[PDB]
């Protein structure tokens, strides 16, 4: 009844996936590894299977790292089934197309086979939800074919992905462009929706709010981790909006293509809880919709959003949530006029570790700015060498970055138009 | 026989329909669990419910849905065992606020089964009289298999009569951003295929339980508790014997003089009570009053300023006819009724009452300011339709841009036809 598969694609998508289920185990009242019925809550079974005195995250674990991601077997355990668990003869570097080549088809296919048992033991599909990184061989690499083989086969069902885009910094191998612009080829193409998560702003955030003096890896994951936490929340806690992962979906996204939202949540705690969290509805909204906490980079307070939903999780007064979002409504605006484009929902349970919560999602046109990032990694690359000089061999054809780059440039440009038209 | 049977749609739907029958049973004393019989039965049971051998009292309700979950916590929670197990159906993926799967999509196979079954519920009634179907407008399977429902029902059983009663789609509580979108399309079919239909407004039905009720922060729990009660006054010239208003039929002809403008506004007094003061103003002069007043109507028109063209004031308890009269000669005159209509203000009263109140009543108003509602959804119609926003999520299941431009003309040429009268 409405029940959601979970793949998470290479290091990137196991590392966040992993702290995601620490977390939603936390909130369920499900021990994580020993997953024992410790007093659970709320509709648990979105995510988890029930099999009897267990629950089994309902997850895909994919990796096309040679042998296998004992990062699970060692840090989960039992939190993970391990026929869940697919691998291949061998791995992948950085490249996408190497993800995309040299029989990738053998764990495809593998891949296949567990999503088809993780569907066909559930009573209905409400989506999928995809995590991965755009930047290498298998967070995107692979996970592109993925996303593309999932809506061959379930046309219907929804996939709302995750994606993580690599830091500006050229420290990574330098044949990111290559990936991110496939990468955004297909999931322009194929995704429903994605929540654009920008390297530099979960940095910056991790520098200047959370007192974080040199961010790791390991801490950047943990902001990523509160917001799919966050942003799932209202699939499973339900409140005064009966939302859906179909629903959310439908509102977010006015047009085809134009589908990247923007992410943000507060207040943002660390592992360390080093601060009381304790905030009125009026500063929280403040900062949610403020530039500072915005996990894609984009600066959505100069430009205009086109659709947007704000969930508040914990005890908060009605009265104060009108006053703080009407502040809200005056500070930025809204594109189209879309009536109905803006929402508000509550849910009661808390999110641990803090007083009251605030999700806000959005559809805005300044998220073109990523794209105009990756566009300007293309624009340098070919005005020195237009070649596509890391693909003579096994790499992609030249045609095959002409419709990459279309189809993201048919992105950028409506967005621009519609918020001028308005 | 004269039976009604119930079908009710969506979510909203069901769970409107789940309190109105949970309040049907107290008003002819049959217990809410296995639906008993506390010994004396009160009024006539036959209209709503079904007459088992072993003494249950089934009521003869549908509950359907896309979405298998409030079918099931209703059919199997909340009013365990009361409902036929067999009459509750359901799909296996909801709709996501799209008309068009509920109507062209997912729905239209499930709509084999609606109807088979359906037409094995009529098949008991000793005599139907007709339909009543509870559902959202602006929702996925409430508007999109309510319509695909109501037309199948016109088709199979021509002759009998249709009534809606829906919800539209006020910008203030709203889970769908496309909602406007299903309203056209919802109230074009309803204009084509129901015989009448009760309009009910959420923004209205807010302002009513935020002001009148002193609740706070209203939820849709407490929205329903409103329509519940309405909803049973409506229908009790049915359950018990009395004047006025005694038969689906009598309904047609009372408060639709035209085939084509049947939308109707209703009010409900007194709003239960607040818990102190009096359950119930007593004065049947502010019962009387109440009905015809903004704060009792739950669709945000002042009807003082346009034209009605039809009345009828359903009475319940202890009002005295005669004050009724009187009561009556200080709101004639208040208003206006049309030029072309010389049917005046038709009231009358059943000498039962709503548990817990003296005195109470209801009001079906056919007026012009209905015009008013259908304007505020047709503006955001509008204003989306234009831009193509979010005509992709209806295009992909096969409803392309004529059929929304079609339910739009419609919707507006019923509008513009409502204005005339206010001449
Ligand atoms: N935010 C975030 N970024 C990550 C994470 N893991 C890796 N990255 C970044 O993502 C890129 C690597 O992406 P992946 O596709 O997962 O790397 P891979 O293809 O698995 O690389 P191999 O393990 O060598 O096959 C690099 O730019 C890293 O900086 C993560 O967990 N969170
Ligand atoms: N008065 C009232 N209105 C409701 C209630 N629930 C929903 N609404 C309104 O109805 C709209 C959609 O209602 P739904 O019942 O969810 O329609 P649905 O068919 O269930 O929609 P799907 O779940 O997509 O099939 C909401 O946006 C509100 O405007 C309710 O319980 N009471």
């Amino acid at each position: 009844a409405g029940e959601i598969v979970c793949i998470q694609v290479g290091q990137a998508g196991n590392q966040i996936a992993g702290a995601f289920w620490q977390k939603i185990c936390a909130e369920h009242g499900i021990d994580p590894v020993n997953g024992k019925a410790i007093d659970v809550v709320g509709d648990t079974d979105i995510f988890f299977n029930t099999i009897g005195d267990k629950y089994i995250p309902r997850a895909v674990v994919v990796d096309l790292e040679p042998a296998v991601v004992e990062n699970i077997r060692e840090k989960f355990g039992t939190l993970f089934d391990p026929k869940s668990i697919v691998s291949g003869a061998d791995g992948a570097g950085n490249n996408f197309a190497i993800g995309f080549n040299e029989h990738g088809a053998e764990t495809l296919e593998k891949v296949m086979q567990v999503v088809e048992q993780r569907v066909s033991e559930t009573e209905s599909i409400g989506g999928f939800i995809l995590t991965h990184s755009c930047g290498g061989g298998t967070g995107s690499g692979f996970g592109s074919k993925i996303l593309k083989t999932i809506r061959e086969r379930y046309p219907k069902v929804p996939i709302f992905t995750f994606s993580i885009f690599p830091s500006p910094k050229i420290s990574e191998t330098v044949v990111e462009p290559y990936n991110a612009i496939m990468t955004l080829s297909n999931l322009i193409k194929y995704a429903s929706c994605s929540i654009v998560l920008d390297n530099e702003a979960l940095f910056s955030i991790a520098e200047k709010k959370l007192e974080v003096e040199n961010p790791s890896l390991e801490d950047l994951n943990l902001i990523i981790a509160q917001v799919l936490t966050n942003v799932t929340a209202s699939l499973r806690f339900s409140g005064t909006l009966n939302l859906d992962l179909g629903k959310l979906v439908t509102n977010l996204v006015p047009f085809s293509n134009l589908h990247f939202l923007m992410a943000s949540t507060a207040p943002l705690v660390l592992a360390g809880k080093e601060s009381y969290e304790k905030m009125t509805a009026k500063e929280l909204s403040a900062q949610v919709f403020g530039d500072e906490y915005i996990c894609a980079a984009c600066k959505p307070t100069t430009g205009r959003y086109l659709a947007a939903s704000v969930l508040f999780r914990g005890a908060v007064k009605t009265s104060d949530v009108n006053e703080a979002m009407a502040t809200v409504k005056e500070q930025n605006s809204f594109v189209n006029w879309i009536p109905t484009g803006f929402k508000i929902s509550k849910s009661e349970t808390s999110p641990k570790d803090s007083a009251l919560g605030v999700i806000m999602l959005g559809n805005n046109s300044e998220i073109v700015s990523v794209f105009e990032r990756i566009g300007a990694n293309f624009d340098r690359l070919w005005s020195r060498k237009a070649f596509a000089h890391w693909f003579t061999d096994s790499g992609f054809e030249e045609k095959d970055l002409d419709d990459a780059r279309a189809l993201v440039q048919k992105v950028i440009d409506d967005y621009r138009k519609l918020t001028e038209d308005a | 026989g004269r039976e009604v049977i119930m079908l009710h749609v969506g979510q909203a739907g069901i769970q409107v329909g789940a309190m109105y029958w949970k309040q049907i049973c107290a008003e002819h004393n049959l217990d809410h669990n296995g639906a008993p019989i506390g010994g004396d039965i009160k009024g006539d049971p036959d209209c709503f419910f079904m007459k088992a051998s072993g003494g249950k009292y089934v009521p003869r309700a549908l509950l359907i849905d896309l979405e298998p979950k409030v079918v099931r916590q209703v059919g199997n929670e909340q009013l365990p065992s009361f409902f036929d197990p067999k009459n509750l159906i359901h799909g296996l993926y909801g709709g996501a606020n799209s008309f068009a799967k509920g109507y062209l999509g997912e729905g239209r196979d499930m709509i084999d089964n609606i109807m088979e079954q359906l037409k094995k519920e009529v098949a008991k009634c000793e005599s139907l009289q007709g339909f009543i179907m509870t559902h959202a407008v602006g929702g996925g399977s409430g508007g999109g298999l309510g319509c695909l429902i109501m037309e199948k029902i016109k088709e199979e059983y021509p002759k009998k009569i249709l009534w809606s009663y829906s919800i539209l789609p006020s910008p203030l509580l709203s889970d769908a951003v496309v909602e406007p979108y299903n309203a056209i399309l919802s109230l074009d079919k309803m204009i084509q295929y129901t015989d009448e239909t009760v309009v009910i407004d959420n923004h209205a039905l807010f302002q009513i339980v935020t002001k009148n009720m002193g609740i706070d922060d209203p939820i849709y729990d407490d929205l329903n508790h409103v329509i519940s009660q309405a909803l049973s006054d409506i229908t009790a010239s049915l359950r018990f014997k009395g004047s006025l208003n005694t038969d689906m039929k009598e309904f047609l002809v009372n408060l639709v003089p035209y085939p084509r403008s049947h939308f109707l506004m209703a009010s409900f007094a007194p709003m239960a009570t607040a818990e102190d003061r009096q359950y119930a103003k007593l004065t049947t002069s502010n019962l009387a009053n109440a009905l015809f007043e903004e704060n009792y109507m739950m669709a945000a028109v002042d009807v003082t300023k346009g034209t009605f063209l039809a009345c009828s004031l359903l009475f319940r308890g202890e009002n005295t006819a005669q004050d009724i009269t009187n009561a009556l000669l200080d709101i004639k005159g208040r208003i206006k009724f049309s030029s072309f209509i010389p049917t005046g203000i038709k009231y009358g009263m059943t000498g039962t009452a709503p548990e817990g109140l003296e005195r109470s009543g209801s009001a079906l108003i056919n007026h012009t300011g209905v015009a008013e509602i259908f304007n505020r959804i047709l503006a955001q119609f509008n204003l989306m339709f234009d831009k193509g926003a979010f005509l992709n999520w209806y295009e992909i299941e096969g409803m392309s841009k004529d059929d929304f431009a079609g339910a739009r003309d419609n919707v507006q040429k019923l509008s513009d036809e409502y204005k005339r009268d206010e001449e």
